[PDB]
Formats: structure tokens, C-alpha cells, sequence
DNA sequence: GGGGGACAGCGCGTACGTGCGTTTAAGCGGTGCTAGAGCTGTCTACGACCAATTGAGCGGCCTCGGCACCGGGATTCTGAT
DNA sequence: ATCAGAATCCCGGTGCCGAGGCCGCTCAATTGGTCGTAGACAGCTCTAGCACCGCTTAAACGCACGTACGCGCTGTCCCCCGCGTTT
């Protein structure tokens, strides 16, 4: 199923006014969704590298972060 | 039945905790954040002082590679103070044997 | 415009995932279905991609405000996404 | 007998941290000083991480050390926003701030 | 008869049109190595360069000054302005991230 | 002697033609100069403190090189 | 006798590549056929940059490679543009772009 | 009296070009940004085979962990345009062997 | 010297903020099971190390020809008409 | 639409100095041999990922309505710009 959509208008718009907008255009939320799935089919696809890599299947949370780490998003959190 | 002991610092960041707050207590989650801030930054100057080591063509690690890599890696005062300190910590470290 | 901006001072002090994780991590998976057939995820991992997604989304949006409030407005439009992810290198 | 940690007059374990860089593959010979001084590098970092997160702390009046303390203290220091630009913390955030122009008149 | 003057904003394109396609450096060497040791001056005296330090120097402040002015074109022209602005310098550096 | 009238109004003008500049404004050149004093002070004193590691009073391409690239601006010229 | 080039087929240098590995500190045990994917990988990828070197060039009506050359190679190939995004290429400039709204009215 | 033997590739890199395009030549600027490509390159896909053996938890470096780093670091279909030719390369010099 | 462009003022209207009924499925929580991550044993093929050998990689010289440079013809926008 | 007028592209004459070919050294790749050792593979276990489903309700969809800001237009006033002269 096709869940970009579950990603609903108000979630993006209390995303939005979270980060400091006080009117969010309707076009705001398919970008939107368009940069959250691209961010998604970058890091998910380095993930699934790293668990092919180890002879799994199953995606870690050090997976994850060594993904985001590699892109320059270093985070403090969940694997260590 | 234990499955691998941990390789982590939370006693250790519970106990400088304890010398610098005596009466504040911490979280689980936490120490795990302040445990991936020092392994992040143990590599990030551990990177640093190897790539330096090979940039001099040398293949020994010593107290002047680490401090320049601390001079480059920390902007402002805070390797300037780590500048002193630490060197200190090497002192004492060598007046006790 | 004034509750508007209340849950806005609200929300700077808020923490908790806006996104709800089932629908998120169901487009996970479909994503990850494209990659590789039959995938297991953790829950710590589906957990730590909210979490950064989240922060990077907080990150654009915040970017295309400035933009927005430097354009003379205060309704953002999708170009101030293009030229914040022009700027920032994260469009290809 | 006597750790050298201790002996360097910190707290961290110096044995724990050359043993990660001996076998971290960094160089073919490790000095003494080195991993001493890395120890009190982060020492001292740690040290001043937890005592802003002290005042976090008790700025809203908390016996915990919650990471919302850490969000906050990481980030109002220039230098250690400089030093951890595009770094993330989990259950994290922003700081309070408002734009000018997005005031009320 | 009056002279022959082009319209302003032609000659500007031209000069763009010129330097778009071109390999040269346009800050002179001299004072430009002459800023890099009283720079340089600041941290540690007696300084010795070379002449490749200094040249790379230039071609990476001038391509980094350039990147910078692409940006800065970019903020203002979204502004709907064919004018670049210092708010445009400043909206291009603390979205690169550039100012701490 | 202070060299920041070496970078002259024509020299700016010139960079900015290159960056595709149509119109520059009076107050560009000072902003463009400060950014200009911040990078080098960047990386110039990351290059003094590579020199000064590496036991040398002569300042080589080679640490401009490295100073670059711990900046990561990526340079493939001089030194190597 | 017979170098691993050679026997590889490959341009590019086995032994000196497996010589930087080993004296590199990248890891403890260095394997056989690594080296020769990287050299197999250094020799398509600097094929990939002349051959796209060698198309400015002679769209240039020129048979030496200038930086420029590089410079128009590099960044009008997408993936080169986006792997080597912070790059700098010493003697080169720009790619030829002007915008929209700052061509001349017609 | 020679000063010191260097290390670069100015032999492979006109051999590779004259092999493509045989009427083309280069200039030592250009082959000095070449082997500073090269090298970065290299260094590049080093770290990355080094940190990747470092997450296996493994001392050892086999063609799998450059795959894997040619995969990550390469976007494109060269990717795996450099997998199918290092796949061949390897069974090429494993049957020469 | 000036003329186009940044900036200020004012009306259009529409597009998004706000409120509320309604639907939509999100969230919490017991249950099983089972594929698989991880741990343990073995032994083995692969790699580090020592030493003699060599042939290709690199320093030095050269001579040449690809491109640097000049002017005059032709082209091509370009302002005034 | 239509005019000449400067900026620039191109072609021929020529010249000149880095670039590749050659000479010759020399040092790290090559190969033979040996011993250490990390992991390939197979059983064994135990654990959480996934699927499921029922109850409660948080929240999204969408319609009604309103009003305030993007935006088109107009006026203004001045800021660099093209060009000429001097350092």
C-alpha cells in the first residue's frame, strides 16, 4: 500500500508551525512528502546495504545510525 | 545465562556525575546519549590523530599528535584549556611513576 | 492567528513524535520492500528514523521560514524549499 | 595493583581507552601520554556537558537529568553548537524562539 | 553626435558572459599574499610560504567567493530583486551553516 | 600593513560577475571581505597549526591542502 | 615473472595498491582480490574522467586536457557532480549558466 | 644525485588515456589534479573498507567490504558498473591465478 | 549624467486559518510462534613474515609541435532610427 | 521592421617552452616457503518481530465562514553604471 499519504496535513502542518511557520501554504505538504520519501529511499537503502552486508535481514537501529552518521547526521540515541 | 557484557562508561558518567551534581540523579536513555557523545568524540579524535601520525610519515602515536589533534578538532577556548590540563594529566601522570 | 502561534510557543517546548509511528512505519516498509523483498526492522531503528527525519523536516521547515520571512512574507511557499534545498546541497 | 587512572589523577579508565586505540588500527605504536590526555579531554567535556545539564536541571526544577536538559544545554552554548552543528538528539527539539516579524503588533 | 553608450545592465551580462568561460585569477597575487602574512602574522611570526600555498589559497577563496555570490544571486532573485543584497549574503551563510 | 584595500571594489566586482551577479550593491564588497577574512582566518590557522605540528617555521601547499580538506573543501591542485 | 596487472588485465598497479593497504593501518589482514577491485575501480573511474575530458576537449578543438576541460567534464555529469560536490578543481571556473530573470528583456 | 623516489601514477593514467583516446594529450597540472583525485579516492575507499571491517567486527578485509564500499560511496549506475567489473577482475585473476 | 530598479503605498480576492460534525483508524495490550540473531566448537584455507631477484617506476635531457599571441576579415548583437 | 557600429569569433603567420620519448639507475614487487589465526560452517538456543484482534478514543476529513496577506499596479527617488580621465 501506498502510505506517503499516511503522512496527514495536520502532522505536517504541526511539524511545520514546530519549526516556527505560522502560515503553510497547501503545496507545503506534498514537497514535503516528496523530501521526507527521498530521505527515506537514501538511508533505508544505506540500511539495507549494511544489513545485506552482514549477512541479515533484519534492519538495526546501529544500521540506521551508521546511515545517518555517513550522511552527516550524527545521532546521539538508540544502538549507541 | 548472560548473552556479552556491554562496552560502555555509565558508571563512569554516573560517577562524574556524582562529583559534579551531587544530589541530581540521571536517565537510562541519557547516559545511552551521553555514551554515543563519548564514543563519537573518542573517534573523531582518534581519526584525527591518525591522520595526522600519517601526515608526518610517522607510525607513533605520542602526547603532541593528540594535543594538536584537540587544537584543530576544538574551536574557541575549550581545547586551550585542554591545552593546559591535560597537559597536566600527562604531569602528574609522570610524577607518579 | 493567536491560537495559532500559542500552540507554536507550545510546541518549541514539546517533545513527543508528531507522526504517528504506525502509518510511519508502514511507509518504511514499503519503501524497504522496494530495496529488499521480506525485511524485519527493529522498533529501536524505526524509532531513530522518526526521530531523524523528524529533526531534518523541523530543520527544512525552519529554513524555508527564514526564507520565506527574507522574501517579504509569511506564507511559505514551495520555492523556499527549492532554494533552501539548492543552497544547502541537498538537491541534486 | 594500581590503576593508572587513578595514578593520572583522573577517573576515566586510561587501560580501557588504550586498549581501543591499540587495537582500533590508528597507528603500529601507541604512546602513554595520548590516551592520558584523551581521557582528560573528555573528562573535562563530559564534565562541562553534565554541569550544563545541571543547569537545565534546575532551571525547571528537576532532580533528573533528562536528554530535554541536554537538548537545551547543547545548543544555547555557541562554541558547543559550533563543535556539534549537525549532530541530533534523540527525543531532542529547538530552542524557544520566535522571529521578529512574526510577533504580534 | 553623442558617443555610443550601451544600455546599463549589457555590459555587465558581457563581462559575466566573459568571465563565465574564463581561467584566471582576478585578485592580484601580491597584495593577496601580502594579506595571507599579515594574517598569518597574527598567529605565528616568521612565517615562510610558498608560492603554491598562496596560489592554492586564491583559487580556493575565489572559488568559495564565487559559490558565495552564486548563492547570494540566488536569495535575490527570490526576493524578486536583480540587485544582491547583504541580506541575501547573510540568508545564503546561515542556511550553509557558515556563521556559528 | 593592514591589506584589506588589496582586495579592491573591481576584484569583488570581478567575482561577483563570476558568481552571475546582474546588479551589486555599494555595501556587498565590505560583507564579501569580512567572509573572506573569517575563511582565511579558518583555514590559514588551520595550515599554522599543521606547520607548527609538523616542527617547521615554512609554510608548504601541502598543509593548505590539509587544511582544506578538514574543513572539507575537497582542493585537487598544488602540493597534492 | 608476471605482475598481477597484467594478470588482472588492469592498467592500474596491484602491488602498489595492496603496499599502500597494508602500510596504510586500514586493518589488520589485507585480502588478494581487493586490491584488484580497486584497481579495477580507480582504472574505470579515470577512464570515465578523460573519456568525458577528451569530449570537452574536442568540443573545444583541442587535443591536450586544460582544467577547464575537467571543469566543464566534472559538472555537467550528474553523478561526478553529485559524488564530487564539495571538490575543488584548481585553474578552472564555472559551468555556463545565466538565469532566467537576469537574461535581458526582449 | 637524486633527491627522493615519489609515488604517483603519471605512467597508468596516460596509459589509460592513450588506450581510450589516443590523440589526446594532458598537461602536468591537470595529471597533478589527477593523482590528487586518485589518492583521495583511494583514501576515501580505504577509510571506508577500514570502518566497515571495524563494524563486522573484523580484522580482516575481503572483497565483500569494498564491494559494499563501492556500493555505499558510488551513486549511479556506476555503482554497479564498477560491481560487474570487479566481480569479472576477480574471477579473471582468480582463474589466472 | 541618468535611468532602470529598489522601495513604499494601496486595492483585490482568495487561499488558508479557525470552528465543529463526522469518520478513520491510531494506540494499548495479551498470545504464539517461529525465523533468525547470537553463542559455541572445529579445523582450515588465507594471510603475515624472511630473504633473494629483478624489471618497471622514476630522475635527467631533449626537441618539437600545440597552443600562446597579433591583426584583419567576418560575424553578431545592439542602440538609435 | 530597419540602419550602421563596436565587441567578439575565427583564420593565417609564427614562436617557444612544457610534454612525452629516450637513457639509465634502483628499489619495491615477485616468488618460494613457513607458521599463525580468523573465520566458514554447523548445531543449539532463546528472543523479539510479526501477525492478530478487541476496546477506547485521539485525531484527521471536510464543510462553512471569514479576513488578512501574496500580488498586481503605480508612483517615487536614488545607486550604481557606462564612459572619460588620472594615478
Amino acid at each position: 500500500r501506498d502510505n506517503i499519504q499516511g503522512i496527514t496535513k495536520p502532522a505536517i502542518r504541526r511539524l511545520a508551525r514546530r519549526g516556527g511557520v505560522k502560515r503553510i501554504s497547501g503545496l507545503i505538504y506534498e514537497e514535503t512528502r516528496g523530501v521526507l520519501k527521498v530521505f527515506l529511499e537514501n538511508v533505508i537503502r544505506d540500511a539495507v546495504t549494511y544489513t545485506e552486508h552482514a549477512k541479515r535481514k533484519t534492519v538495526t537501529a546501529m544500521d540506521v545510525v551508521y546511515a545517518l552518521k555517513r550522511q552527516g547526521r550524527t545521532l546521539y540515541g538508540f544502538g549507541g | 545465562k548472560k548473552r556479552k557484557r556491554k562496552e560502555s562508561y555509565a558508571i563512569y558518567i554516573y560517577k562524574v556525575l556524582k562529583q559534579v551534581h551531587p544530589d541530581t540523579g540521571i536517565s537510562s536513555k541519557a547516559m545511552s546519549i551521553m555514551n554515543s557523545f563519548v564514543n563519537d568524540i573518542f573517534e573523531r579524535i582518534a581519526a584525527e590523530a591518525s591522520r595526522l601520525a600519517h601526515y608526518n610519515k610517522r607510525s607513533t602515536i605520542t602526547s603532541r599528535e593528540i594535543q594538536t589533534a584537540v587544537r584543530l578538532l576544538l574551536p574557541g577556548e575549550l581545547a586551550k584549556h585542554a591545552v593546559s590540563e591535560g597537559t597536566k594529566a600527562v604531569t602528574k601522570y609522570t610524577s607518579s611513576k | 492567528g493567536t491560537v495559532a502561534l500559542r500552540e507554536i510557543r507550545r510546541y518549541q517546548k514539546s517533545t513527543e513524535l508528531l507522526i504517528r509511528k504506525l502509518p510511519f512505519q508502514r511507509l518504511v516498509r514499503e519503501i524497504a520492500q522496494d530495496f529488499k523483498t521480506d525485511l524485519r526492522f527493529q522498533s529501536s531503528a524505526v524509532m531513530a528514523l522518526q526521530e531523524a527525519s523528524e529533526a531534518y523536516l523541523v530543520g527544512l521547515f525552519e529554513d524555508t521560514n527564514l526564507c520565506a520571512i527574507h522574501a517579504k512574507r509569511v506564507t511559505i511557499m514551495p520555492k523556499d524549499i527549492q532554494l533552501a534545498r539548492r543552497i544547502r546541497g541537498e538537491r541534486a | 595493583a594500581k590503576s593508572r587512572s587513578n595514578r593520572a589523577g583522573l577517573q576515566f579508565p586510561v587501560g580501557r581507552i588504550h586498549r581501543l586505540l591499540r587495537k582500533g588500527n590508528y597507528a603500529e605504536r601507541v604512546g602513554a601520554g595520548a590516551p592520558v590526555y584523551l581521557a582528560a579531554v573528555m573528562e573535562y567535556l563530559a564534565a562541562e556537558v553534565l554541569e550544563l545539564a545541571g543547569n537545565a536541571a534546575r532551571d525547571n526544577k528537576k532532580t533528573r537529568i533528562i536528554p530535554r536538559h541536554l537538548q537545551l544545554a547543547i545548543r544555547n552554548d555557541e562554541e558547543l553548537n559550533k563543535l556539534l552543528s549537525g549532530v541530533t538528539i534523540a527525543q531532542g527539539g529547538v530552542l524557544p524562539n520566535i522571529q521578529a516579524v512574526l510577533l504580534p503588533k
